[PDB]
RNA sequence: CGCUAUUAUUGGGCCUAAAGCGUCCGUAGCCGGGCCCGUAAGUCCCUGGCGAAAUCCCACGGCUCAACCGUGGGGCUUGCUGGGGAUACUGCGGGCCUUGGGACCGGGAGAGGCCGGGGGUACCCCUGGGGUAGGGGUGAAAUCCUAUAAUCCCAGGGGGACCGCCAGUGGCGAAGGCGCCCGGCUGGAACGGGUCCGACGGUGAGGGACGAAGGCCAGGGGAGCGAACCGGAUUAGAUACCCGGGUAGUCCUGGCUGUAAAGGAUGCGGGCUAGGUGUCGGGCGAGCUUCGAGCUCGCCCGGUGCCGGAGGGAAGCCGUUAAGCCCGCCGCC
RNA sequence: GAGCCUGGGCUCCGUGAGGGGGGAGAAGUCGUAACAAGGUAGCCGUAGGGGAACCUACGGCUCGAUC
C-alpha cells in the first residue's frame, strides 16, 4: 500500500532499508567489494607492456565473414597471457615475435569485447616504441 | 437533515397488567423475560427482536 | 529450492520439472564422491 | 468484531445525545441503588443487573439518574470484584477448554481458540498492569488459575 | 485504524469538490479543524461551515464553492523557521502567491504570510490551493 | 559525477513484464480517537561566547585591462554552549468521555472440529441349486477366465473402502480443507440491544502454531485401483500411448518430513469517490393464506456473485468485494 | 626484552593422477519432447523408471480447444 517508513523519527529504519536494498545494484558492489582490480590483468591500468609470443588470426562472428588479425602477449607485470588485435590494412607484417608491444583496451561495452570479435579484450598501440597508425601510413619505420 | 444522529428504533412502554390492574413500564426489546412486580405474571416475552407483548399498552413514551 | 516461474515457460527451453529431476542427481554424485 | 476474524460488524447500541434524566422515570436516585445492591446480592453481574433494571423497572442510563456508575456504586460498598469480569470471563472459558482438550487431544480446531483466548487475557493484563487494578507483576497460569473460578 | 482526522477530512473535500458537491459533512471533528476552516474561510475557499452536536463529538457542515482544486495535510509535520519559507512554498504550491500553507506557530494556526510578516516559523500541517 | 524517477526523503515499483512470505497469533520497534488543567523536554523568536587563516560571492582600488594581489561587506565552518520569552503541535504528569476495540444477555443459521452407536447401495471371494459353450477386450485383435463346468440367474455367509440423486452460480472455516443418520462435548461469526468496561488499538524484524498429495519410522489391516515389474499388440523401432495381470501405496493408531499453478498469480487495518439486478442469513413493515418454522412485495445491517457510468491503466481489463484519491506499518524486486 | 627454535589458531597463493558439470563455436549422429485439440491437452509438486529429449502414478491449477 502505502510507502514505508514515512514517520517523523523512523529514522534509522530507513537507512537500513536503502543500505539493503543497496546491494542489489552492480555498480555499488563491484565498486566497494573491489572485483575489477581483483580480476584484472593490467593491475588497474589504462596501458601496459609485453613480448609477442604467437601470431593467429580470429573467425568474426555471425552473419559476418572474415578472419581479424590477433597475437598472443605475455605481460611483463605479471606474467599472464592475453590476446590482442591488431588494427589497419596490414598491420600484422609490421609484427614478429619477441617484438615488445604496448596494449591498450578496445573500447566497447563495460571495458569489454568490441563489435563482432568477442574474446578480444584489448588493442596494439605501439611497436617497439614506434605507432602502428604511422607504420601502417608509411611515415615511419620499426627499428 | 441527513441521517447523522443515529436515534434508537426501540420504544419504553406503559402497560397495565391484566391479571391484577397494576400500571408499569418495560422496554419492547428485552432479552430477560419481563414479570409484574406485584403478581408475577409474564408481561412480555422475548425473542430475537422484538418482545411478544401479552399485556395492554397505555401508552408509548 | 527458490523456483522462478519465468522458467516453467517452455519456448527455448526443455520442461523445468525434468530440469529439477537432472540438478538433484548431479548433487547426489558430487556429494557421494567426496564422501557424504 | 475484527481483532481476529477480521469482519465489519454492526450490531451495537444506539443511544441518544441526552444531558438529564428524563421525567417519566418514577424511581430515584437513592432508591436505584438500593435496587442495584439487591440484584448483586442475588448474584448477577454488572452487565445483567444494567439489563434487568432496563427492562423490568425501566431505568435508561443508571449513570443518568446518578452521577457514578454501577461499579463505583459497588466499590462504594463492600461488593467490589477483585479480578474483573471480562477477565474473569475468559479465564473460566479457557480452564473448562483445556479440561475438555486434555481429553480430547486431536480436536486441533478448539486449541486455536484456546490461544486466542490467552492472547485477549494478555492484552487486558498488560492494560490492567498500568491503571493499577492488578499488581505490577500479575501472570496468568492455567493451573493456579483452576483455583480461581 | 484512524490516525489522523485532518487528512480524511481534507481528502473528503477535494474528492466532493471534483466530484461536483454542494455540503459536505466531517463526522469526527476537533479545534485544528475548525481553525483550519477558519483560515480557509477568511481566504475565501468556503462557505458556511457550522457546528453539530451530538453525544459522541462534534460534527462538521460545509457549503463549497468551486474555489479549490487541491487540498491536503502535511506528514510529517515539519519544523519550519521564517527564513526557509520558498523552499516549502515551491514544493507544495504552482506559484509564487498561489494557495496558502498553514502553520501551527505559538501564537495560534495562521497562514505562512502572517507568520512571516510576524517574524516567527512553526510546524506545517497543510496547505490548499 | 551527470545522463538514471536504473537506489527513488523530495521521487520508483510488486494480477499478466523482475517482484506479496502457504496462512495465522504475537516480542522489541514504528504509527496511534475526543475535551480539560499543569510542566516546558522537543519545536519557535530575541540575545551573549565560540566555530583559525587560505578557499567561495559582491563592490572599490594597484600591476595596460584580466588572470593575480589588497581594503571592506557577506556567507562556509553540516554545529556546541550561557540566558530571557511564547505555548499551537508532539512528549511527560493528573482528571473526564464514548464514537474504535473487547465482555455479556436473547432468538436463529451453518458439510466448522472430536467421540460413541446405527445403517445404504454397489463391488470382490466362498459355499449350495439351475444351465451349456463360449466369456471378456479392441480401431481390429490377441495374451487372460472356461468343460476340474466359465460368463449368466437364484438362495445364503464373509470382508474392506465410500456415502450417489437432492447439490446450488449455494454454506462454515485463518488457510489447508469439510457432504448418510441419531446422541454427547467443543470453537468462531452475523443480527437485535438507552446492557457492562472505558482507547484497552494497527502492523509486526527475530521467535512460534497449523499446514494437500507423496515419502519415511513403528505397529495392524488389505475389497477395488494401481508407480515399479511382467506379458500381448501397434510401430522403421516403441524402454510409451491401447489390452490383460501385479508389488509398494491408498485405510486405522502414534510420530517425523514442512513442501505445490499452496493462485483472486492481487499483504493487513481505516476514512472518502453514481448506481442497477440476483442469491444467503438475521431483523422491521405491509398484504395473502390451505393458518404451516408457510407465500409475495418493500426497507436496514452483514456476506457472496453478475453488469455498468465517471475515473484509472501499456493494453487485456479493474471499476464502493478497485488494479482510484488520502492516513499508516511489514515482506519483497 | 630483541632474535632463534618449537606447537597451535586464523588467513592468501601455486600445483596435482583422475573425474564433474557450464558457456561459445559454419557444417556431424540418433530420435521428434514443445508451440494448432502440435497427433496421448499442457504445466506445478512428490516418488519410481528409461539411450536422450522424455514416460507413468497420486493430489492440484487453467496460463485448456469442441459440443
Ligand atoms: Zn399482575
Amino acid at each position: 500500500g502505502k510507502k514505508a517508513p514515512y514517520g517523523e523519527f523512523a529514522g534509522r529504519k530507513l537507512k537500513l532499508k536503502r543500505k539493503k536494498f543497496r546491494w542489489s545494484d552492480i555498480r555499488y558492489k563491484r565498486r566497494v567489494l573491489r572485483l575489477k582490480e581483483k580480476s584484472d590483468p593490467l593491475e588497474g591500468a589504462p596501458q601496459a607492456r609485453g613480448i609477442v609470443l604467437e601470431k593467429i588470426a580470429v573467425e568474426a562472428k555471425q552473419p559476418n565473414s572474415a578472419m581479424r588479425k590477433a597475437v598472443r602477449v605475455q605481460l611483463i607485470k605479471n606474467g599472464k597471457v592475453v590476446t590482442a588485435f591488431t588494427p589497419g590494412d596490414g598491420a600484422i607484417n609490421h609484427i614478429d615475435e619477441h617484438d615488445e608491444v604496448i596494449i591498450e583496451g578496445i573500447g566497447g561495452p563495460k571495458g569489454g569485447s568490441m563489435g563482432d570479435i568477442p574474446g578480444i579484450r584489448y588493442k596494439v598501440v605501439k611497436v617497439n616504441r614506434v605507432s602502428l597508425k604511422e607504420l601502417v601510413k608509411g611515415r615511419k619505420e620499426k627499428p | 437533515p441527513k441521517n447523522l444522529i443515529p436515534m434508537p428504533r426501540s420504544r419504553f412502554l406503559r402497560v397495565k397488567c391484566i391479571d391484577c390492574g397494576n400500571e408499569q413500564i418495560v422496554f419492547s426489546h428485552p432479552a430477560t423475560p419481563v414479570r409484574c412486580l406485584v403478581c408475577g405474571a409474564t408481561l412480555v416475552e422475548p425473542t430475537g427482536g422484538k418482545g411478544i407483548i401479552k399485556a395492554k399498552v397505555l401508552e408509548v413514551e | 529450492m527458490k523456483r522462478r516461474p519465468r522458467k516453467w515457460k517452455k519456448k527455448g527451453r526443455m520442461r523445468w520439472k525434468w530440469i529439477k529431476k537432472r540438478i538433484r542427481r548431479l548433487k547426489r554424485q558430487r556429494r557421494k564422491e567426496r564422501g557424504l | 468484531a475484527r481483532i481476529h476474524a477480521r469482519k465489519r460488524g454492526k450490531s451495537g447500541s444506539k443511544r441518544p445525545p441526552r444531558t438529564a434524566p428524563p421525567a417519566w422515570v418514577e424511581y430515584t436516585a437513592e432508591e436505584v441503588e438500593a435496587l442495584v445492591v439487591k440484584l448483586r446480592k442475588e448474584g448477577y453481574s454488572t452487565a445483567m443487573i444494567g439489563t434487568i433494571l432496563r427492562d423490568q423497572y425501566g431505568i435508561p442510563s443508571v449513570k443518568l439518574i446518578t452521577g457514578k456508575k454501577i461499579t463505583k456504586i459497588l466499590e462504594e460498598n463492600g461488593l467490589a470484584p477483585e479480578i474483573p469480569e471480562d477477565l474473569m470471563f475468559l479465564i473460566r472459558r479457557a480452564v473448562n477448554l483445556r479440561k475438555h482438550l486434555e481429553q480430547h487431544p486431536k480436536d486441533k480446531h478448539s486449541r486455536r481458540g484456546l490461544q486466542l483466548i490467552e492472547s485477549k487475557i494478555r492484552r487486558l493484563v498488560k492494560y490492567y498492569r498500568r491503571t493499577g487494578k492488578l499488581p505490577a507483576k500479575w501472570r496468568y497460569d492455567p493451573e493456579q488459575a483452576k483455583l480461581l473460578v | 485504524t484512524l490516525l489522523d482526522p485532518l487528512a480524511n477530512a481534507l481528502s473528503h473535500i477535494t474528492n466532493s469538490e471534483r466530484v461536483g458537491k454542494k455540503e459536505v459533512y466531517i463526522k469526527p471533528a476537533s479545534k485544528l479543524i475548525g481553525e483550519v476552516l477558519r483560515v480557509m474561510l477568511e481566504n475565501g475557499y468556503i462557505g458556511e461551515f457550522e457546528l453539530i452536536d451530538d453525544g459522541r463529538a462534534g460534527i462538521y457542515r460545509v457549503q463549497l464553492i468551486g474555489k479549490i482544486n487541491k487540498a491536503g495535510a502535511i506528514k510529517p509535520r515539519f519544523p519550519v523557521k521564517a527564513r526557509d519559507y520558498e523552499k516549502w512554498e515551491k514544493r507544495f504550491l504552482p506559484a509564487f502567491e498561489f494557495g496558502i500553507l498553514i502553520v501551527s506557530t505559538s501564537q495560534g494556526v495562521m497562514t505562512h504570510k502572517e507568520a512571516l510578516e510576524k517574524g516567527i516559523g512553526g510546524r506545517l500541517i497543510a496547505y490548499v490551493y
